[PDB]
């Protein structure tokens, strides 16, 4: 397999088995050698990919009002960059239909029940489909893995009907996932030295390559 | 930093010193004939990076 | 007092306490702490939340009832809050001990029957009037259950008694609720209610 | 001021004497050392065995009590 | 080679050992046939290398108990802020700080203690602080309450989030032995990651935050007029509107245009003269500079890549010519050990407390901390008595080393063994070296006492009789006020105003740190405190190098570190033990520390502060009587200790009243301590069974036998008593004392 | 718990529990009835 920047240490446990492995692990976090809490290979294969997922609907969305809101498709005020929607008030509030915390709660309450019911598939799998949950608790089984359910709420058309195909769709997956998880960091810290949205630090990169860099603007703001 | 001044050429000069000091002669895995990780490599440069520091504000102070 | 083991619990996935059998009456596993470990602080504790409930029920519904048909089933009561700042026919502090003398009649009474299962059910003055409650908070007499609906199957008196304290947990939680509301917002709680209805976005606990 | 300080001054007896009359009568002996008479009337201790036993003689009692004593005339 | 091993669920969270007391030792696990059961209880509570025999559940252990003590310190700074926040006159402080006492906390009125809620200033009746808190918070730029209010929430979180650290890393996720082994990887982070990043996230707070605040309430802005402190993240404007070198940004610092930040980063030593404290701009620099080497500093040791390196690769370098195999063996007796390791960074962190006391009055770092003279004061004075303590304590673990976890066998040393091979050459010159200073230290105090007693004022060791000036002293103080030029240029006047050739930093009304002159009084004075720190270090180096073996005890391992005796043989053998030669350098410490901050409080007194009038005439809170009364005893008895406790004693009916009273009290508990250092258990015990007749006559016979109390409970008891005692009564007569005065 | 009130009976938590309600007990007596010298009731 594959190994880039891959330590001896590392490869020992990272034996192909995980999706999309390359045995980057220099520092080791992912060694089995004890390693309770939430450091451990299988919670952390589990967090990569969640935080991979989730970075992609960030680097879709924290740059959809832009990459689509120049070019006319949604009005002028709901195009503001991911840092001045209302995120941060200290550099922009937008008035939505509810206060800024109220939708806070109501982030909370829903991806409270999401997210719990996943811990507690994560915990025993066997469960969320023992419990009556109005109904629909029939495809919330997470069948075999915990980052992989498979449900038909969650992979209704089936795309795992082999293996192989599974194998790769999920190295396709963490592979997207890590690029956008990469993309959140960029757009964090493009935000935070330029204060300007991600797509307009890429037009004016466009625009003229040379001083329009990292190195050209380190001085902030 | 605005490359081709005195500067940055100094400082290039004492990164690659370091460099060679550690790739031929020591003083991130087997990746290079020579043994040089990306620690290797991330050492020298970090103190290539002070010793030009270092140089370019002591002839600057006195001297250039 | 049927055990359920598979019984729908307050947080799926997890395994409910051994204390907690599922056999009373609306027992979802939910005991993080152990408040209820020991099977003696267990039968407190219920009756504690029987009768928590019961006077959270009451204190509801002459909260909201008295603020319900006060708004727009048009009544004049003066609130829920600053109801112990009105004067009545009677001195605050005579009423408040009269109101002891009798209510801590009755509470003895039932501290008698936690701590001796059946020990009161005879009428002091008149023997041969009873109470037919043999379960501990629940007692079956003429004045508390005259419509005789109490008694029956122990699957349907169990049902009924989840009903009652599912009622009554979230009655406790509607009365702190207004006790925090008249305290962070300054109006009544139907009053609030209609707020949120009118802008449930800004009316909210949030001011900032 | 003065029946205070008389009643610092009957302390100040009470406990000299305390002191002496307890070394005294525990001289010949105790439960801690009931053969003390046999190690006189000044000896250091008897070790640090049956939890310790330092100023246990008569003449440590009279030693605390002319600290004690001090304090009184004082 | 370095890795994460940790252990899931060792121990279970339940109360079902709280029930259970004693449940740690075996001995004290089975119940209380005694009363001394429960003196054994809490002595032995922390003694966990006496609980279990491996390393593992000991680092756990402690881990999990520096949790709970850095939970215990985040809660205890919350309350500082929040009191600082609610019950404090700060946002009145910052407008006349010169004026206005600090004052943080406010009694309750009940029994007539609201006397103690004094005229402190700004409209506010409370207790003077004396803690500088005040200080650190204009040096912090916060000039608010809400943002006190903020900290003290921010700390209650973190202390909170500390208790679930301890819990998480004992009974959840415990690391073994592996881990805490690592050193090598701990002082990597610890160097480069705690104290490098730390001091680089506090200089990027004192170059975005407290530099600019500063600059405006230094330059008679309200706190309510000054712009909060993220308007100079979010607006640039503001703070480059006073310092232009922020609108270029990082380009001057990434391409190592350093020379156009100077407006913000200085080299101007010495004090602001608008508030007497060091200049911020120095500060920042300094914290930055700190970063950079303490980053540098913990990229040394490796870890688990080819570089850096190894400590045992270090140690068995070092290898002397007639020293023997040198420093190999000490990596495994500093890692398979806590007591050795508890011992070394208590000696540095309690002389580096005592360093911090010093380098704090004479460059004042904060703003209005060198005006506010119990603010000073009291926090030399604090440090002081911390270091002193440490130091104690180091030598009792070391000491607990040498019975315990010292073993020539398996965990050998050289450099330890030819220490414990000529101790008595050691101890014989440390007692020699001793008597030599006490006696030309006091005894020249007893001589000019005598000479002074018998009318002959032309033969004592004075700055008038017979010269014995700090000739050395003098030279570094010449040669540090005359630093600035040739020695150390661009920095535009000396690092600090207490060397004779420095200048005066008016203050208001107050003096605030000019030259301190150096004279007979203190040659005289430094050469007791050489002999105090001397003495103490005899006992101290005695206890730690007899601890095993001696000429009368040669098997005084097996009897523990922490034992009374072994009998009246051999003429008496008390306080052999280690454990007793540190109680004995507790008292040494006391006396030591005691007389350094007599010293400060006199020379400071006497030859730094007081009040300089606008014509320039400074006057002193004594009147410079240090160099002519501190050359004899009479003189402490006279003009430092009866003239100075006029205002602890006169302080009855006042705000200041609780510090007359806790001066009387403290002196009952010292003297109540000598009733218990001075007596011994048998006759306490004889009493006891006296009163227990008593009780068994009324059938009110506790079960838990009344027992005197242990031989070296005694002693503890008396040494903590002694100590708390005198150390109270020089507390409360200090901060009485100045804040009178003031 | 019967452990958790086996602790709470403990000494030390019992003892600052019962004279923590005992000195609350006496300050707000001399709150309500401060600065007592004679016991003036049938006096
Ligand atoms: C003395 C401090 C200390 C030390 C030495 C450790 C050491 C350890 N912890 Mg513990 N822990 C601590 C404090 C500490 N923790 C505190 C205060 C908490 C509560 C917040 C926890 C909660 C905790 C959990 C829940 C777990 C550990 C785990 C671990 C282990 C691996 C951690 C690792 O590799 O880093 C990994 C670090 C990261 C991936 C970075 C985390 C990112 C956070 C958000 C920021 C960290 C920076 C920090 C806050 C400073 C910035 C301040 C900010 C204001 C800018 C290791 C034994 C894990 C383990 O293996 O079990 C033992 C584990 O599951 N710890
Ligand atoms: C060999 C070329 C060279 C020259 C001419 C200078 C010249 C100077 N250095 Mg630099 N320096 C150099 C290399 C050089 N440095 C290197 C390779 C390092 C290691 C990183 C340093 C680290 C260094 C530090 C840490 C300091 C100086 C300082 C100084 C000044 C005073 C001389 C001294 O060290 O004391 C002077 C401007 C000092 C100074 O005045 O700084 C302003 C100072 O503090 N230098
Ligand atoms: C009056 C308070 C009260 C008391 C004494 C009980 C007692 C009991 N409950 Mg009930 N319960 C209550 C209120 C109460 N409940 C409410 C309001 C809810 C809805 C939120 C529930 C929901 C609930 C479920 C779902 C289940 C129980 C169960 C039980 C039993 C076991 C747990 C236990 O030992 O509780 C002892 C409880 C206490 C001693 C009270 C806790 C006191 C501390 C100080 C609370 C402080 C924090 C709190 C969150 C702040 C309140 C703020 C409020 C405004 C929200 C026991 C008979 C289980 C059972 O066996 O059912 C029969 C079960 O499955 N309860
Ligand atoms: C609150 C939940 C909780 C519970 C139920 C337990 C339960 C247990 N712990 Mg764990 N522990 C916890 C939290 C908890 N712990 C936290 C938060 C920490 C981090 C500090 C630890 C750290 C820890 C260690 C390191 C050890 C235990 C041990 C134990 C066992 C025995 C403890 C005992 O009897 O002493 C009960 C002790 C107390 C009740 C008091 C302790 C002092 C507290 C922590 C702080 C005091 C602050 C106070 C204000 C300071 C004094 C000043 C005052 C005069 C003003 C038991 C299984 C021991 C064990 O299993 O070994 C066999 C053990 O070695 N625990
Ligand atoms: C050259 C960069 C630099 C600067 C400007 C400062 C500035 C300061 N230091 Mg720091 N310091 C530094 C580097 C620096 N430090 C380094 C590298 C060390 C490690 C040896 C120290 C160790 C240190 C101590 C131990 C103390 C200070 C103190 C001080 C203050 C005293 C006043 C003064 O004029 O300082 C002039 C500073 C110096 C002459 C030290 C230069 C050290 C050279 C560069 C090391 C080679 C001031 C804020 C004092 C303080 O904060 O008291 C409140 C104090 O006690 N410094
Ligand atoms: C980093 C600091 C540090 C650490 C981690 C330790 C840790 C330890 N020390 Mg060391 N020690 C320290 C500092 C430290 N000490 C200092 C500063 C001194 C100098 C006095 C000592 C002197 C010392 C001796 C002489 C001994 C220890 C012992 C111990 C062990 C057990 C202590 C125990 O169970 O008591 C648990 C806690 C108590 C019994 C409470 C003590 C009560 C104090 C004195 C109360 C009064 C002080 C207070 C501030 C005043 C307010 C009064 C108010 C309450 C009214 C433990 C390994 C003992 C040991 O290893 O035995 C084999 C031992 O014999 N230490
Ligand atoms: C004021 C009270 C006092 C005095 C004078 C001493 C004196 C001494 N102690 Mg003690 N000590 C004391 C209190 C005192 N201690 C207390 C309260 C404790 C309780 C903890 C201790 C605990 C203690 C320990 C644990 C140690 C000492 C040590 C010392 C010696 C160090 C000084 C020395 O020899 O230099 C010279 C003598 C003096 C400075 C004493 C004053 C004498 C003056 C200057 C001149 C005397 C007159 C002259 C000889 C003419 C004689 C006239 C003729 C008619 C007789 C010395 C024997 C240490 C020791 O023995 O090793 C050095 C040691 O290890 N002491
Ligand atoms: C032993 C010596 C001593 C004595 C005799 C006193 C006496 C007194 N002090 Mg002083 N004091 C002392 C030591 C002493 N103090 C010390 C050592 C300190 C420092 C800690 C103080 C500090 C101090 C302060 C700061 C104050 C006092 C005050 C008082 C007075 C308290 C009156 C009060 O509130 O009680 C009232 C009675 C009670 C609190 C007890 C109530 C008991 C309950 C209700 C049970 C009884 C009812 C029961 C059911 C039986 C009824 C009969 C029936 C049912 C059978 C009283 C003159 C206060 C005062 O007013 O000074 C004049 C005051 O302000 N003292
Ligand atoms: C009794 C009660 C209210 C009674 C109200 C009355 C009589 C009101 C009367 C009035 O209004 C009227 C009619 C008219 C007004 O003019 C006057 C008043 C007088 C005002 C509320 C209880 C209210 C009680 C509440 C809210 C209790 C909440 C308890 C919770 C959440 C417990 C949680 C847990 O204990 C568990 C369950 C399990 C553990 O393991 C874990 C934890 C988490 C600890
Ligand atoms: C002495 C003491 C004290 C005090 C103390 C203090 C005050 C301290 C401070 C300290 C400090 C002040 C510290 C700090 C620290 C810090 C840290 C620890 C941090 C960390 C961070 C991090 C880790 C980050 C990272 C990152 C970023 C974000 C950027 C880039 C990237 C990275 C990832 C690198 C007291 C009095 C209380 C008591 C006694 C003891
Ligand atoms: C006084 C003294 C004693 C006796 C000291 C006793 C045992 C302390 C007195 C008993 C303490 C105060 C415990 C009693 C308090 C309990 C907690 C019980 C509570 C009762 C109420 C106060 C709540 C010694 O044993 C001793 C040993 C060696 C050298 C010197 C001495 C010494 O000077």
């Amino acid at each position: 397999r594959p190994l880039w920047f891959a330590s001896s240490q590392s490869l020992s446990y990272l034996d192909g088995s995980l999706p999309g492995d390359y045995g980057f692990d220099p520092l080791g976090l992912s060694d089995p050698e004890g390693t309770g809490g939430f450091i451990e290979p299988r919670w952390l294969a589990y967090g990569e990919i969640i935080n991979g997922r989730f970075a992609m609907l960030g680097a879709a969305g924290a740059i959809a009002p832009e990459i689509l809101g120049k070019a006319g498709l949604i009005p002028a005020e709901t195009a503001l960059p991911w840092f001045q929607t209302g995120v941060i008030p200290p550099a922009g509030t937008y008035t939505y239909w509810a206060d800024n915390y109220t939708l806070f709660v109501l982030e909370m309450a829903l991806m409270g029940f999401a997210e719990h019911r996943r811990l507690q598939d994560w915990y025993n799998p066997g469960s969320m489909g023992k419990q009556y949950f109005l109904g629909l608790e029939k495809g919330l089984a997470g069948s075999g893995n915990p980052a992989y359910p498979g449900g038909p709420f969650f992979n209704p058309l089936g795309f795992g009907k082999d293996e192989k195909s599974l194998k790769e769709l999920k190295l396709k997956e963490v592979k997207n996932g890590r690029l956008a998880m990469l993309a959140i960091l960029g757009y964090f810290i493009q935000g935070l030295v330029t204060g300007v949205g991600p797509y307009q630090n890429l037009l004016d990169h466009l625009a003229d390559p040379v001083n329009n860099n990292v190195l050209t603007s380190l001085k902030f703001h | 930093d605005f490359i081709g001044s005195s500067t940055n050429l100094i400082m290039v000069t004492s990164t690659t010193l370091m460099l060679f000091a550690g790739r031929f002669g020591l003083a991130l895995q087997t990746g290079d004939p020579a043994g040089f990780t990306l620690a290797d490599t991330l050492a020298c440069g970090t103190v290539g990076h002070i010793i030009g520091v270092g140089v370019v504000l002591g002839l600057k102070n006195i001297g250039a | 007092v049927a055990a359920d083991p598979d019984r729908p619990i307050w947080f799926p996935g997890s395994t409910p306490p051994e204390w907690l059998d599922g056999s009373l009456p609306g027992d979802f596993g939910f005991d993080p702490l152990g408040l209820s470990s020991d099977p003696d602080s267990l039968k407190w504790n219920v009756q504690a939340e029987i009768v928590h409930c019961r006077w959270a029920m009451l204190g509801a519904a002459g909260i909201f009832i008295p603020e319900f048909l006060t708004k727009i089933g048009i009544l004049n009561t003066p609130s829920w809050y600053t109801a112990g700042e009105q004067e009545y026919f009677t001195d605050k502090t005579t009423l408040f001990v009269v109101e002891l003398i009798l209510i801590g009649w009755a509470e003895g009474r039932r501290w008698a029957d936690i701590i001796k299962p059946g020990s009161v059910n005879t009428d002091p003055v008149f023997p041969n009037n009873k109470l037919t409650g043999t379960d501990v908070g629940y007692p079956g007499g003429l004045w508390f259950d005259p419509l005789g609906w109490g008694s029956g199957s122990p699957a349907k008196l169990k049902e009924l008694r989840t009903k009652e304290i599912k009622n009554g947990r979230l009655a406790m939680l509607a009365v702190m609720g207004a006790w925090f509301q008249h305290i962070y917002t300054g109006t009544g709680p139907i009053d609030n209610l209609f707020a949120h209805l009118a802008d449930p976005g800004h009316a909210t606990i949030f001011a900032a | 001021g003065d029946f205070l300080v008389h009643h610092a001054i009957a302390l100040g007896l009470h406990t000299t004497t305390l002191i002496l009359v307890k070394g005294a009568l525990d001289a010949r002996g105790s439960k801690l050392m009931p053969d003390k008479k046999d190690f006189g009337y000044s000896f250091p201790c008897d070790g640090p065995g049956r939890g310790g036993t330092c100023d246990i003689s008569a003449w440590d009692a009279f030693y605390l009590a002319v600290f004690w004593m001090l304090n009184t005339i004082g | 080679e370095v890795k994460i091993l940790v252990d899931r669920d060792p121990i279970k969270t339940s109360f079902e050992e709280w029930a259970k007391p004693g449940h740690f030792s075996r001995t004290i696990a089975k119940g209380p046939d005694t009363t001394t059961w429960i003196w054994n209880l809490h002595a032995d509570a922390h003694d966990f290398d006496s609980h279990t025999s491996d390393l593992e559940e000991i680092s756990r252990k402690v881990f999990s108990a520096h949790f709970g003590q850095l939970s215990i310190i985040f809660l205890w700074l919350s309350g500082m802020y929040f009191h600082g926040a609610r019950f404090s006159n700060y946002e009145a402080w910052l407008s006349d700080p010169t004026h206005i006492g600090p004052s943080a906390q406010v009694v309750w009125p009940i029994v007539g203690q609201e006397i103690l809620n004094g005229d402190v200033g700004g409209g506010f009746r409370g207790i003077q602080i004396t803690s500088g808190f005040f200080q650190i918070w204009r040096a912090s730029g916060i000039t608010s309450e809400l943002q006190l209010y903020c900290t003290a929430i921010g700390a209650l979180v973190f202390a909170a989030l500390m208790l679930f650290a301890g819990w998480f890393h004992y009974h959840k996720a415990a690391p073994k032995l592996a881990w805490f082994q690592d050193v090598e990887s701990m002082l990597n982070h610890h160097l480069a990651g705690l104290l490098g990043l730390g001091s680089l996230s506090w200089a990027g707070h004192q170059v975005h935050v407290s530099l600019p605040i500063n600059q405006f309430l230094n330059a008679g802005v309200d706190p309510k007029e000054i712009p909060l402190p993220h308007e100079f993240i979010l607006n640039r404007d503001l703070l480059a509107q006073l310092y232009p070198s922020f609108a270029e940004g990082a380009t001057p610092f990434f391409t190592l245009n350093w020379s156009k930040y100077s407006e913000f980063l200085t080299f101007r030593g010495g004090l602001d003269p608008v508030t007497g404290g060091l200049w911020l701009t120095d500060i920042a620099h300094h914290h930055l500079a700190i970063a950079i080497l303490f980053l540098i500093a913990g990229h040394m040791y490796r870890t688990n890549w080819g570089i850096g390196h190894g400590i045992k690769d270090i140690l068995e370098a070092h290898k002397g010519p007639f020293t023997g195999q040198g420093h190999k063996g000490l990596y495994e007796i500093l890692t398979t050990s806590w007591h050795a390791q508890l011992s070394l960074n208590l000696a540095m962190l309690g002389s580096l407390t005592i360093i911090v006391a010093h380098h704090m009055y004479s460059m004042p770092p904060y703003p209005y901390l060198a005006t506010d003279y119990a603010t000073q004061l009291s926090l030399f004075t604090h440090h002081m008595w911390i270091g002193g303590f440490l130091i104690v304590g180091a030598a009792a673990h070391a000491a607990i080393f040498m019975v315990r976890d010292y073993d020539p066998t398996n965990r050998y040393n050289d450099l330890l063994d030819r220490v414990l091979r000529h101790r008595d050459a050691i101890i014989s010159h440390l007692n020699w070296v001793c008597i030599f200073l006490g006696f030309h230290s006091f005894g020249l105090y007893i001589h000019n006492d005598t000479m002074s007693a018998l009318g002959r004022p032309q033969d004592m060791f004075s700055d008038t009789a017979i010269q014995l000036q700090p000739v050395f002293a003098q030279w570094i103080q010449n040669t540090h006020a005359l630093a600035p030029g040739v020695t150390a240029p661009g920095e535009t006047a000396s690092t600090s105003l207490t060397w004779g050739g420095g200048e005066l930093v008016a203050v208001g009304g107050k003096v605030a740190l000019l030259p301190i002159p150096l004279g007979t009084a203190d040659f005289l004075v430094h050469h007791i405190h050489a002999f105090t720190i001397h003495v103490t270090v005899l006992i101290l180096l005695k206890g730690v190098l007899f601890a095993r073996s001696s000429r009368l005890i040669p098997d005084k391992a097996n009897l523990g570190f922490r034992f009374p005796c072994d009998g009246p043989g051999r003429g008496g053998t008390c306080q052999v033990s280690a454990w007793d030669h540190v109680f004995l350098g507790l008292f040494w410490m006391y006396n030591a520390i005691s007389v350094v901050i007599f010293h400060f409080s006199w020379k400071m007194q006497s030859d730094v502060w007081g009040s300089i009038s606008d014509q320039g005439v400074v006057t002193h809170i004594t009147g410079g009587n240090f160099a002519q009364s501190s050359i004899t005893i009479n003189g402490w008895l006279r003009d430092f200790l009866w003239a100075q406790a006029s205002q602890v004693i006169q302080s009855y009916g006042s705000s200041l009243s609780a510090y007359g009273l806790f001066f009387l009290g403290a002196h009952f508990v010292w003297a109540f301590s000598l009733m218990f250092l001075f007596s011994g258990r048998g006759y306490w015990q004889e009493l006891i069974e006296s009163i227990v007749w008593a009780h068994n006559k009324l059938k009110v016979a506790p079960a838990t036998q009344p027992r005197a109390l242990s031989i070296i409970q005694g002693r503890a008891v008396g040494v903590t008593h002694y100590l708390l005692g005198g150390i109270a009564t020089t507390w409360a007569f200090f901060l009485a004392r100045i804040i009178a005065v003031g | 718990m019967r452990d958790l009130k086996t602790y709470l009976s403990v000494a030390p938590v019992l003892s600052t529990l019962w004279f923590g309600s005992l000195a609350g007990l006496l300050i707000e007596i001399n709150r309500l009835f401060p600065d007592a010298l004679t016991f003036p009731f049938f006096s």
